[PDB]
């Protein structure tokens, strides 16, 4: 039985790495892992990056034996800020979040302008909505200990991973308020 | 033209479709074999959602490609 | 003789595995291993995690033929901050480890409010003295790089492997000045 | 049920008890049977030391499982 | 609907309650099934206190959602 | 072809890997990476230091395939302020970077008295041209949150990495305005 | 005509490999190997350790063919700052080496006391004048991620792994400013 | 000397240009190849949106840059 | 009760001590067993150069522990 | 004394010097061989950009040691 909603994630993944970083459902997640290999995934996030790590995260999942993990799964993404793949995956259906990789590659290739022209402070306030709380009180702290563009560059790169529905309207409506430039250049 | 669709139990289907095909219709012809309702029907090329509207021409289908069939589990 | 007391440490190897970080011993057992089987760990450390390095160190650990080696394995750990782990190996008695595993799987199972609600620096300097200086060092350069929250994981982490007595007592008393948040919730 | 305690020398003793019977009683019948006494024993079961005051079936401790001892030297 | 409850000794019960159900319910169900009294029961959800009075809808509580039972 | 300027870029990877921090270019080559290297040039860059991450960098970079990734690195080059390296990588003549190494040396071998002497928030602005940008607000922090010390320090190691001809030159102009008596110490 | 100095080679090998990291001199070595497989030995860098790396860099060093791979192993060695060790290989001689071993144990005996009393930073100036590149900068992204004591701790690997003829010499020196350490207990 | 319009989906076309030339004679040959109006279109080369009104030299922009094109 | 004591090179010898004596009797043991005068002679323990005066106990040396000898 | 040069191509070019002489020389005997003019010539040794004016002497550059030629297309 189990293999079939496993299953149903194992057709569907990579929208899951792209948009999702395991240590904060980690926190949630401890019972359903050995207390071991949790640290593995760790150690890959900052060894290998947050995606690498969340694909690996997957592969311990997918291996998953014992009980009601799945809805483990489910609330844990909930519970820690992750709505869109909550929702994406108690529905099975990610359109949104593909809407959103039009808006995300258009920032991605759009990114250095990002970097010179905002200031990350300012602006987080506003559409922290559409980030986790770790997430939130790093870039704060990177731009307080290394400067404005390392801040606004690890905000996209968060921004790149949320999947929450409208967060390219939010943010415009975050930069439409404060000052302006990519008022002119993120459109929708 | 001919296409493959790929369930979660791994059976294979094949179907003769045309580029100009939106993927609702795909769904209407997967619906009209299989019995599956197109509401619940989720398809899947190359790890990408496919969407309702568009057509096979524009996520570059060609002959004997592979989409995933997922379907909205449960109750 | 040796033989004996090693199966000794293997019966449990167990506890030690997910008790003890080795790489603070290693700066202590430096002149009984070869120098590329102490720099196997770390790599296993830093790629695997923890854990998984320590239970290797237990491997190589049990490869020791030399004279003396076990009672420098102690004098490592007393003289880490492994104190309370010593104790009971010295003793072969670990009840009050388990008495642990009883409020650290509380912990394990309880992790979120510790994670949002937590500014680990007043309390770190308390249960600085419940934890190992590497531990404590580290946290501050987290939680100062990463923010409180990453601070507040790792708090989690180094505890979970606290092989202090009484720890869960000096950290409650520790929050119990501290505001209170947990005050309401860890108790016994 | 019967069960196994496996001291470090590699020897292995078998022995025949119930769930309701405690960790004090498995230690005492230790003693009766081998001679050492209650204080040295130190029982393990599947990875965790076990506690005098709790009973067998506590700890899910079934027919033909290994308990482990050790002893203070 | 239906769900989990988790002992620390690791054995694993489920209880069959509605999203209307006070944890007084739930408490109650576990009491019945298992003996535990409600007065030293604690039942934890995403690391939070359920609160006797109130109901699982607002707290979020799905189906196959899995509590910690301690005490 | 593509693989004789591929191979000709490995040809001169020591300065390459030497004068350069990627992550500046990351902001620029953005599309023509995936994610996953992205994010491992960066934890590179954070675990191991600048050099290895732009070595391996490197060894992402000679890696695509996809048409017109060299003058994509280029511009990236030009365009993130690595201007200089752009020049002599576009030519393929790197004469001015290695007069440089010269006067890299020279800095190396005073740093301590350097960084003792020198107030970086003062002089930073003159030779900003000479730097990249994070290089510039990276430190303004720095010896904001942790002192004139580090600052300078580190003023030094984004220095040391510059490319630009004739940037000695420039430091002693906007030294030998400030004060200064390190003045006497720099030199022609 | 070649294996004399294979023959040579495999003599004074066991020296070169404790004293030895190979990524760097592969930096250099490009076209005696495969592109690939100074992957090999870079996984095996990271995964087993810097030293197994070396003594596969060895295995592979050995079965070389091609013209010139020896010399070139020379220059390799002199260019990357392994210079000392070159000396002692292009004339066959180790008797420093050897003194170094004395002080290499002296300093593997004093480990713990080095972690708790050292700071690596100024001193890395100074010895920065003493290690490899490579090595340095992560000491900095070490404890600048980990705390001072992590830091110092592969300060000392780099130390034991250094084949500089002065190095204890020159650490002492380093040491004797900013007295404030073992500078009474390190002695020669 | 030519340079990319990279549809931000996957598509990338190759076009034939000079560094005399004005934007507006880019979007212009894109029209000319790919058929789309210069109206829809929004060129962009290392994060900033061309104006019609400039030249590619004016823009810095050598062989095998790829400013993208996007709509 | 009995101890190790190493030098560098990898030698070894084992003394027979007390937990009551003194680093001074330890020297001059070492003196006696492998004839280097308590001058020259320097014990380490756990990183930690031990002085003449105090005692074993106070440094906490048990059974089979290890002091690290150096010379001149 | 020998030296080997290794060119983008692949090629590697066996080249009878002097330690006295001067990388101009080299680069013109390079052209001696395979024709190549001096101005597109750029030399590197262990990741050093040659100058013109220095000699082998003066750069360490003993007996089959290998440079890469570069040129600038």
């Amino acid at each position: 039985m189990t293999t079939e909603q496993r299953r149903s994630l194992q057709a569907f993944q990579d929208y899951i790495r792209k948009t999702l970083d395991p240590t904060y459902i980690l926190s949630y997640m401890a019972p359903w892992f050995r207390e071991e290999e949790v640290q593995y995934i760790q150690a890959e996030k900052n060894n290998k990056g947050p995606m690498e790590a969340a694909t690996l995260f997957l592969k311990f999942l997918l291996e998953l034996q014992e009980e009601g993990w799945f809805r483990g799964f489910l609330d844990a993404l909930d519970h820690a800020g992750y709505s869109g793949l909550y929702e994406a995956i108690e529905s099975w259906d990610f359109k949104k979040i593909e809407k959103l990789e039009e808006y995300r590659l258009l920032l991605k290739r759009l990114q250095p302008e990002f970097k010179t022209r905002i200031i990350p402070t300012d602006i987080i306030s506003d559409l922290s909505e559409c980030l986790i709380n770790q997430e939130c009180e790093e870039i704060l702290q990177i731009c307080s200990t290394k400067g404005m563009m390392a801040g606004a560059e690890k905000l996209v790169e968060c921004l790149l991973r949320s999947d929450k529905e409208n967060w390219p309207k939010t943010l415009k409506l975050a930069l439409e308020k404060e000052r302006n430039k990519f008022s002119e250049l993120w459109i929708v | 033209m001919q296409i493959f669709v790929k369930t979660l139990t791994g059976k294979t289907i094949t179907l003769e479709v045309e580029p100009s095909d939106t993927i609702e219709n795909v769904k209407a012809k997967i619906q009209d074999k299989e019995g599956i309702p197109p509401d619940q029907q989720r398809l899947i090329f190359a790890g990408k959602q496919l969407e309702d509207g568009r057509t096979l021409s524009d996520y570059n289908i060609q002959k004997e490609s592979t989409l995933h069939l997922v379907l909205r589990l449960r109750g």
